[PDB]
């Protein structure tokens, strides 16, 4: 895991360097505050006293301001993490390739030490077949468009089918819709329409 | 320049022609399979279907695109234009 | 100049671990927003949309 | 760069090094240096008439992660920056 061993790593290395920073001079005779006080007056000792307070304090800044910029993109990352649950885990989300590369179903949220994952559930396809469509049905003049589907052929025949499976169905009354007349689409195709309501009134 | 001080500048590690291509690559899937492409294997679509769907998706009924089709393809080559035009005069 | 430079040495290795940082991540803010795709599409010889 | 030779295939890098050229251990075996490999190069069959409709599916899981929180730490200035000292 990176993103999870990142944000420790660094954290324990800027611990270090704090650690580390106590043992510079920062310019002056000695790194201990207690060796000039032994060995020098206080009267005398005051100006490495002071350089030493400079040098502390300017660590101590440079290490907030760190910590600073750290915080400032964990609550970025813990602000995308709780959208992510409120959308993926808490529903189903219509944004695509936000919940993963897919279609995506649900997400299984799973505690982790300083952080959370998300068990995404796509829906990808995985054998596609190719067909010759058309964007309309000549009849009897009327031009039939599919409300749901799309028009497929497999050479001889004409079917609708869902945009994400292959069903294959009579072309029908019931999945398709009537609008205007027949010269208005540059590529049509003619053939016809079941019609069920024709066979059971006789 | 600005590299005499030591200021040394690194060279990204995509230049701008592999991003040029990365550009021309999504453009080709978004034209040419939609949305397929980019939520698994890209499945060959008509750019018509496409435009229906993307109609669709906006509670438009499907029927009205074929039947203004060459006005939709006027008003699309007519505000590309428009963006070139108003990109060209910051 | 290098001689009192060992004083600072944490602070410098604090800029220089910022500055492969910065690096780093603007090199892997460009990964994420054009490399969406890892297969390289050609655009088709008919131009007729 | 020394102690690489360059070779002009290209393969899917993964040390990256800058300008549009990597670096990787490959076939004995010795380090090359080449430019990456955007992706698989294919052509998608594109017509005014040809649609393709998928007849199956696999139900995959994408692995994320993301990091929410860190380590809690408390400083203070009387205890690390001076020590048993009242001056
Ligand atoms: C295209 O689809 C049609 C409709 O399903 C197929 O026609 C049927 O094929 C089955 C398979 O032997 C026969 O039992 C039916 O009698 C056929 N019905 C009709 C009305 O012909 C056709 O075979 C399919 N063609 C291809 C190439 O797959
Ligand atoms: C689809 O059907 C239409 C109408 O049934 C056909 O249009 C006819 O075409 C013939 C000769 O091609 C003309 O003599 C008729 O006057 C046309 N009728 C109308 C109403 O336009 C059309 O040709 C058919 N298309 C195909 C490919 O068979
Ligand atoms: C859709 O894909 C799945 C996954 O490969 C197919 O399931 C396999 O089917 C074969 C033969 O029927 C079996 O030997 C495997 O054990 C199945 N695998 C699993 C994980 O169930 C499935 O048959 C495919 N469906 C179609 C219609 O092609
Ligand atoms: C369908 O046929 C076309 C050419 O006839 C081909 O380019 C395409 O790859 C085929 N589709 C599949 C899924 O095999
Ligand atoms: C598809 O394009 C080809 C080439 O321009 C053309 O010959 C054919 O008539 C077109 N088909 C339809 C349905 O528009
Ligand atoms: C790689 O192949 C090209 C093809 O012409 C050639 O010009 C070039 O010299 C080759 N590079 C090496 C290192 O062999």
């Amino acid at each position: 895991l990176g993103k999870l061993q990142d944000v420790v790593n660094q954290n324990a290395q800027a611990l270090n360097t704090l650690v580390k920073q106590l043992s510079s001079n920062f310019g002056a005779i000695s790194s201990v505050l207690n060796d000039i006080l032994s060995r020098l007056d206080p009267p005398e000792a005051e100006v490495q006293i002071d350089r030493l307070i400079t040098g502390r304090l300017q660590s101590l800044q440079t290490y907030v301001t760190q910590q600073l910029i750290r915080a400032a993109e964990i609550r970025a990352s813990a602000n995308l993490a709780a959208t992510k649950m409120s959308e993926c885990v808490l529903g189903q989300s219509k944004r695509v390739d936000f919940c993963g590369k897919g279609y995506h179903l649900m997400s299984f949220p799973q505690s982790a030490p300083h952080g959370v994952v998300f068990l995404h559930v796509t829906y990808v396809p995985a054998q596609e077949k190719n067909f010759t469509t058309a964007p309309a049905i000549c009849h009897d003049g009327k031009a039939h468009f599919p409300r749901e589907g799309v028009f497929v052929s497999n050479g001889t025949h004409w079917f609708v089918t869902q945009r994400n499976f292959y069903e294959p169905q009579i072309i029908t009354t019931d999945n398709t819709f009537v609008s205007g007349n027949c010269d208005v689409v540059i590529g049509i195709v003619n053939n016809t329409v079941y019609d069920p309501l024709q066979p059971e009134l006789d | 320049a600005q590299k005499f001080n030591g200021l040394t500048v690194l060279p990204p590690l995509l230049t701008d022609e592999m991003i040029a291509q990365y550009t021309s690559a999504l453009l080709a899937g978004t034209i040419t399979s939609g949305w397929t492409f980019g939520a698994g294997p890209a499945l060959q679509i008509p750019f018509p279907m496409q435009m229906a769907y993307r109609f669709n998706g906006i509670g438009v009924t499907q029927n009205v695109l074929y039947e203004n089709q060459k006005l939709i393809a006027n008003q699309f080559n007519s505000a590309i234009g428009k963006i070139q035009d108003s990109l060209s005069s910051a | 100049c290098s001689n009192l430079l060992l004083q600072y040495g944490s602070f410098c290795t604090q800029l220089n671990r910022a500055l492969t940082g910065i690096a780093v991540e603007q090199d892997k803010n460009t990964q994420e927003v054009f490399a969406q795709v890892k297969q390289i599409y050609k655009t088709p010889p008919i131009k007729d949309f | 760069l020394i102690g690489a030779e360059h070779v002009n295939n290209s393969y899917e890098c993964d040390i990256p090094i800058g300008a549009g050229i990597c670096a990787s251990y490959q076939t004995s075996q010795s380090i090359i240096a080449y430019t990456m490999s955007l992706g698989a190069e294919n052509s998608v069959a594109y017509s005014n008439n040809s649609i393709a409709i998928p007849t199956n599916f696999t139900i995959s899981v994408t692995t994320e992660i993301l990091p929410v929180s860190m380590t809690k730490t408390s400083v203070d200035c009387t205890m690390y920056i001076c020590g048993d000292s009242t001056e």
